[PDB]
RNA sequence: ACCUCGAUGUCGGCUCGUCGCAUCCUGGGGCUGGAGCAGGUCCCAAGGGUUGGGCUGUUCGCCCAUUAAAGCGGCACGCG
RNA sequence: GCCCCUAAGCGUGUGCUAAGUGGAAAAGGAUGUGCAGUCGCGAAGACAACCAGGAGGUUGGCUUAGAAGCAGCCACCCUU
């Protein structure tokens, strides 16, 4: 609960976000924090999970097209970028998910804009 | 009003029996207490007689020759080696023109300086004002001070009805009125802590007792075995209040040492019924360690004096002589001869440094090995499923040899009846 | 002591100003 | 005012009637009845719900919203699903001994000691060495269950007696 | 235990006690200091048992100053006597304290602590009194 | 339990209220629970 | 339920493991001969192992890597921690060292980041009372 | 360094006296007086709200401009009389003071820092005297105490003044002394 | 030194009381360094009870044998 | 002084008190309550509440039969 971080906490987010080609965000509400290894070990070939406060999270998501997803801003976030594209980490994002069970993905950006769970799947299962 | 104050010390003292050599000890002692007291010794003067003088403790020309000598020092005070009546008192201020104290006075004036807190103030003015009352007419014609007067006494025309006279308001009344309200509470805290003594006595925790001469490292031998600081020793020329603390044996068993107030030559005994609240702990103590300073050259006179007065208090409850440690302690002090002329009447005293620690160890094995332990020696082999009373073992037991096999620890110890009982299934000699 | 008290106290009134004879 | 001013829900298989200044709730367990102080309105909202609001923000009005709130509350799920306290006995040679509509407890005194549910609730035991008090109103079940609990007074040293499941009681020590 | 070494009249009227301190109103020797709020005659053996109340809470170091000293003479007559015979002989020694005279000042690195010790020797003294610093 | 004119939090856990009227403190150590009167 | 260290060359110590965890229930003379045929190949380096037990006593263990303060003092030959730490020097590491331990830890840590684990190994030195850098 | 002049208002007191001080001071306005070079003084009534707030903010020797009647003027307080009891401003003195003018001025002195572990500070006058021109009076200075070593004399004559002022004072005024810790029988010893 | 000196008759014991609770016993609780027994402390409680002898003029005080207990004070140190 | 005793007001307006305070009292204790003024955090989500995160480095080292996170002592660093 820190005010003056928050631009700071804004600058580390956006430019991670704008680094990643494709981010996708989720809820991980259920996992230890010792599950979080074996995904970012199974998953860093191609993305890196990470965490973040949604009360700066949603004023942050007006700088670009995320907006689209300002209804999908609850739950404890979780966003798990990727390098390049979105079917290379996503094939992996979504057998993990169906693994464990303790993440729920809710929103993703790509392409300056918001696309659909629907679309993040099935250029997953694709 | 009624204090004392030894201004200026001019000892005075009679010889009447044993030898020189006691008559020199007992006035320099003295001289040692009204120099605590604050008295400069200015000269002490000595008159050796068959029989004392029951007139006015010396003869009317030496308290001439002493009034002379008190106006050429220019002293204030004049203390004598006894204790002596009122009547005597009397002569002797008025031969001598001023304040006259003795050595009752004198101790009772420096338990009166030294007592801070607990029930030492009631004790106390309870053993002064016991002490003026037979010398109520001594002292209450060496008044001081009193502002002067002019009798203080006339009620009026009586009539058909005498005065109040229902005076329940005196010198000692007051006094009186609060030590009996104060006796009670005396017993009534030695019994609430006596509530947690029997407990200690349950476990193996003994009782031991200090007894030793005033100002004779009576506390430095607990703060080297307790090793507990003990404020302003708590312990010396004059203490009133005893202290004790939780220590160990050589061997490891819990105790605690007491440290009592000293003792000095023919202690009065209204301050003996005060001394009673430690003294109680010489019966209570399952141990004695009688102290004694190794620098004296005459330590007989202190053992017998310690001796005496334990022997007196015993014979009250009758209870069987606890065990008796010889210590002489700041034993540097003197020669190898020295050390030689009290070992040859005294072989079993244990000589031992108190500012040092030389031959503390066998002052420690000594006692230790005289507390017989209440315990039950006892072989038993329990599985590795009792860690729990392994550890007990380790606690409050006594491990003498533990070692571990696959049916379980054999431990040989002692320890208390009850775990004996507890644990007995395993035992060797089941 | 109760008697000396109320003597006293009667002298704050509003018909005596804080004055009453005998203190 | 905080917690008085949020609504109560009121469940589909549920009855209420907010006569005049009474309140009363119906439903599967049973009927109950409460009243309201009258610096506080309580009301009907259209979405089966209670409000409850109050014509002042002063101290009384403050205090009285959440109780009268919780009471509401309490109401409801009491004539909905009731509560039911467990309990249970520690101490060898200590039971519990159901006698119908009443209880036997044998708790090393002279005589075994009997207690009387009253009306409107029961005495369920599962074993001699635990049992449970069912009701319809919470101020009841815990009173009754209080009145059980004072039966024995508490024995820090060895702990034997009647408490209720997960009372962690303190625990001290005697010399012998 | 402070006692003048002399004094010049041994037999002197009571201290009056109206008005308010018109010095000795300002800590000036430490951090913290205590205030008075009410007039009182403060004798020796309060102000030692205060002294010994703040050097004991603190225990290791800081540094106390005593802005009064009790050097008024009072005098009390021999006990059971009645009216007349001239004035008793000085027993005990006051010092004629009012509003807002300073008391003691205390300096030590822990402010609370200070505040702790401070409030014991009000709590030992006879009078309301109040814990005030340097600054306005 | 204590009754003196003076109740003192003797504890982190110590609580005071005002019970009728009355000043008191509770504690989980029931050596501490103090009425004010 | 019990955790302990344990070096694979001996078996069934008497205090670290007699009144350890024999006290709580454990098949000792079974884990001890599991124990050191699943980890011989350390020889006597000390591990740490967790053992979990299910309701009729069957167990399993688990194997963590050797102590940090061992492997952070060994290097330098010291077999024994800080009696003071912070207090008194006991041994010189470097960095790399700290950060290739602080890998090794990573399967004891419950982190996922290398160099934060080397910040964590740096951490258990020093507070030790280790020169680092 | 400067400080922007503080805007304060002004009006001249209709009547004054014991009674007229005190209905202001009851009312909230505090009477001050300002004098100075300038011909005869004249008595104002100030807001005590504000007054006090201006004074905690910058000093007991802030710079002020009144807006007597309107009437800019420049001053500078020159002492406040303080009721001892409840620490109220009762009293005020306003010196009229131009452009650069040279005045001497009382200053604060503040410590920072700490001695060696077996140390202690004791700091000794709390102001000092200063020459400055009027808008460069700072309110407070500073002496450092880091880093001292056993016995150490701090004077008027060995702090760090700023540019544009002058020490009035005895340079060689002691104004800190650190010296060794008092132990517990020090402090027994101590008023003895 | 305010009433009473053209009079208010005094200590202890006896008979007869009556009131206060700052409770000796009996009753109800809290805490206890409250295993049990037996204690200690504090809170509430004034309904009833509260021995007979030796020494002492004695108030008071010490002692003997009991007792659940052998409470403390006011009422012209209650009452000639 | 003005409710009835008891002549005159259960007078008018604005607030405070729960103690019959009013209609006696001290040090000192305290979270009663009205007002005024401050300073910290606060929709960028303040405090509370429910916790899925709060695990592990690792006996942090010495003491340790033993202190594995909370018999003790030294630092007391660290992500995710
Ligand atoms: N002879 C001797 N006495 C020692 C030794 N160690 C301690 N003491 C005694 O310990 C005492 C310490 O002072 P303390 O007991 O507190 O009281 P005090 O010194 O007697 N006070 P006062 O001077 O008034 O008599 C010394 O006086 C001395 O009597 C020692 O080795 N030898």
């Amino acid at each position: 609960m820190a005010k003056a971080d928050k631009a700071t906490a804004v600058a580390d987010i956006a430019e991670q976000f704008k680094a990643s080609t494709a981010t996708v965000v989720t809820e991980y509400r259920g996992l230890t924090v010792a599950n979080l290894a074996e995904l970012r070990r199974a998953l860093g070939d191609s993305a890196t999970y990470t965490v973040a406060k949604n009360t700066l999270v949603k004023r942050a998501a007006s700088e670009a097209g995320i907006e689209g997803l300002d209804e999908l801003f609850a739950g404890p976030t979780a966003i798990a970028f990727v390098k390049g594209e979105a079917v290379d980490a996503a094939k992996a994002i979504k057998k993990f998910a169906k693994d464990n069970k303790a993440l729920v993905i809710k929103g993703g950006y790509m392409d300056g804009k918001a696309l659909s769970v629907a679309d993040v799947e099935k250029i997953a299962d694709l | 009003y009624r204090q004392l104050r030894l201004e200026r010390v001019v000892l005075v003292g009679v010889w009447t029996e044993g030898s020189a050599a006691d008559a020199e000890a007992s006035l320099a002692e003295l001289a040692a207490l009204a120099e605590t007291a604050g008295s400069e010794v200015l000269e002490g003067l000595i008159q050796r007689r068959d029989k004392p003088d029951p007139s006015t403790y010396i003869g009317s020309g030496k308290a001439a020759e002493l009034r002379e000598v008190v106006l050429a020092t220019g002293a204030d005070t004049v203390i004598c080696d006894g204790e002596l009546s009122p009547a005597q008192l009397n002569a002797l201020e008025k031969a001598v023109k001023v304040k006259v104290i003795d050595r009752t006075a004198l101790i009772l004036d420096i338990f009166a300086q030294h007592a801070t807190s607990r029930e030492g103030k009631a004790q106390v003015s309870l053993a002064q004002m016991e002490y003026m009352l037979p010398r109520l007419r001594g002292w209450g014609e060496s008044m001081s001070r009193q502002a002067g007067g002019r009798a203080g006494g006339a009620g009026g025309g009586v009539g058909t009805r005498g005065p109040g006279e229902t005076k329940i308001e005196t010198d000692r009344r007051r006094i009186r009125e609060r030590m009996a309200k104060l006796r009670r509470e005396i017993r009534d805290m030695k019994k609430i802590r006596d509530t947690q003594r029997g407990s200690r006595r349950r476990s193996e925790i003994p009782s031991v007792a200090i007894v030793g001469y005033t100002n004779a490292g009576k506390s430095s031998l607990l703060n080297a075995l307790t090793g507990a600081g003990v404020l302003v020793e708590n312990a010396l020329f004059a203490t009133l209040e005893p202290t004790t603390r939780r220590g160990e044996f050589e061997d490891g068993r819990p105790f605690v040492l007491t440290d009592t107030v000293g003792f000095v030559r023919h202690l009065p005994t209204q301050l003996v019924e005060a001394f009673r609240s430690t003294l109680e702990e010489v019966v209570d103590a399952d141990l004695l360690i009688h102290v004694v300073d190794g620098s004296d050259v005459n330590p007989l006179a202190q053992i017998n004096a310690v001796r005496t007065v334990i022997n007196e208090v015993v014979a009250e409850y009758d209870i069987a002589p606890p065990p008796e440690l010889l210590v002489v302690n700041k034993i540097d002090a003197a020669t190898g001869v020295g050390l030689a002329q009290l070992r040859r009447a005294l072989p079993d005293a244990v000589f031992v440094s108190a500012r040092t620690g030389d031959g503390l160890d066998k002052l420690r094995s000594r006692m230790g090995e005289l507390v017989e332990s209440t315990d039950a020696t006892v072989d038993v082999t329990i599985p590795y499923d009792r860690g729990d009373l392994v550890a007990r073992v380790h606690t409050d037991g006594h491990v003498d040899a533990t070692e571990h096999t696959d049916a379980g620890t054999r431990i040989k110890a002692r320890v208390p009846a009850p775990l004996a009982a507890t644990l007995r299934e395993y035992a060797t000699f089941a | 002591a109760k008697r000396g008290r109320k003597k006293r106290d009667r002298k704050h009134s509003k018909a005596n100003h804080g004055k009453r004879p005998n203190a | 005012s905080r917690i008085g001013k949020q609504p109560v829900p009121v469940p589909s298989g549920v009855d209420v009637t907010i006569n005049g200044q009474n309140l009363s709730v119906k439903g599967p367990k049973g009927t109950l009845t409460l009243d309201v102080a009258e610096p506080i309105s309580v009301s009907r909202a259209e979405d089966g719900a209670i409000v409850v609001t109050r014509p002042d923000d002063e101290r009384r009005s403050r205090s009285l919203h959440g109780l009268s709130r919780t009471l509401i509350a309490n109401l409801v799920t009491g004539v909905t699903e009731g509560y039911t306290q467990k309990m249970e006995i520690f101490g060898v040679g200590y039971r519990v001994q159901l006698k119908g509509q009443n209880l036997e407890f044998a708790l090393g005194y002279s005589h075994p000691v009997l207690i009387e549910a009253p009306e409107g609730i029961t005495f369920a035991v599962e074993s001699p060495t635990k049992f449970s008090v069912s009701g319809i109103d919470k101020q009841k079940v815990g009173q009754i269950s209080a009145v059980i609990r004072r039966l024995r007074r508490p024995d820090p040293y060895k702990g034997k007696g009647v408490r209720y499941e997960g009372e962690q009681i303190r625990r001290k020590v005697g010399k012998t | 235990m402070l006692i003048p070494r002399k004094v010049k009249h041994r037999k002197q009227h009571h201290p009056e006690q109206r008005g308010i301190a018109s010095g000795g109103t300002s800590v000036s020797f430490g951090d913290y200091g205590i205030q008075a709020l009410e007039h009182a005659y403060i004798t020796n053996r309060q102000i030692e048992s205060a002294r010994i109340a703040i050097n004991r809470h603190i225990k290791r170091g800081g540094k106390v100053w005593i802005n009064i000293f009790p050097d008024r003479p009072l005098t009390k007559k021999p006990a059971e006597t009645r009216m007349g015979s001239g004035k008793g002989s000085p027993e005990w020694w006051v010092a004629n304290v009012k509003p807002g005279r300073v008391l003691f000042e205390l300096s030590y690195p822990d402010e609370k602590t200070a505040r702790d010790a401070l409030t014991r020797a009000i709590h030992k003294l006879p009078i309301k009194a109040r814990i005030v610093t340097r600054e306005e | 339990m204590k009754v003196n004119p003076s109740v003192k939090p003797i504890c982190d856990k110590c609580r005071v209220i005002r019970r009728h009227g009355r000043v008191m403190v509770i504690c989980s150590d029931p050596r501490h629970k103090q009425r004010q009167g | 339920l019990i955790k302990l260290q344990i070096q694979a060359g001996q078996a069934n110590p008497a205090p670290p493991v007699g009144p350890a965890l024999g006290q709580h229930g454990v098949n000792i003379m079974e884990f001890c001969k599991a124990y050191n045929a699943a980890t011989e190949s350390q020889r006597g380096n000390v591990i740490p192992v967790e053992i979990t037990v299910y309701e009729d006593r069957s167990f399993t263990f688990a194997l963590k890597t050797p102590p940090a303060a061992k492997l952070l003092l060994k290097a330098a030959g010291v077999q024994k921690g800080s009696g003071e730490p912070h207090k008194t020097k006991v041994a010189k590491v470097t960095w790399d060292q700290v950060r290739e331990i602080a890998e090794t830890k990573k399967a004891d840590l419950n982190a996922n980041d290398i160099d934060a684990a080397a910040k964590i190994i740096a951490g258990t030195a020093r507070s030790m009372g280790i020169t680092v850098e | 360094t400067a400080n922007i002049p503080n805007k304060l208002t002004a009006n001249v007191r209709t009547r004054t006296g014991k009674g007229a001080s005190r209905q202001a001071r009851r009312d909230g306005k505090v009477p001050a007086v300002l004098y100075g070079h300038g011909t005869d003084p004249q008595h104002l009534e100030l807001n005590a709200r504000d007054f006090a707030a201006v004074l905690r903010s910058h000093g007991t020797n802030a710079i002020l401009t009144l807006d007597i009647e309107g009437t800019e003027q420049l001053a500078l307080t020159k002492a406040l009389d303080v009721h001892p009891i409840r620490r109220n401003i009762q009293h005020a003195d306003l010196l009229v003071v131009q452009r650069g003018e040279k005045v001497t001025v009382e200053v604060t002195v503040l410590v920072e820092g700490d001695a060696t572990p077996g140390t202690l500070v004791t700091q000794d006058a709390n102001t000092i005297e200063i020459e400055a021109e009027a808008l460069s009076i700072p309110e407070q200075l500073t002496v450092s105490v880091e880093g001292v070593e056993a016995g150490t004399q701090i004077t008027a004559g060995q702090i760090s003044l700023p540019e544009g002022v002058n020490l009035i004072s005895d340079p060689e005024l002691l104004v800190v002394n650190v010296v060794e810790a008092p132990s517990a029988e020090a402090l027994e010893e101590e008023g003895a």
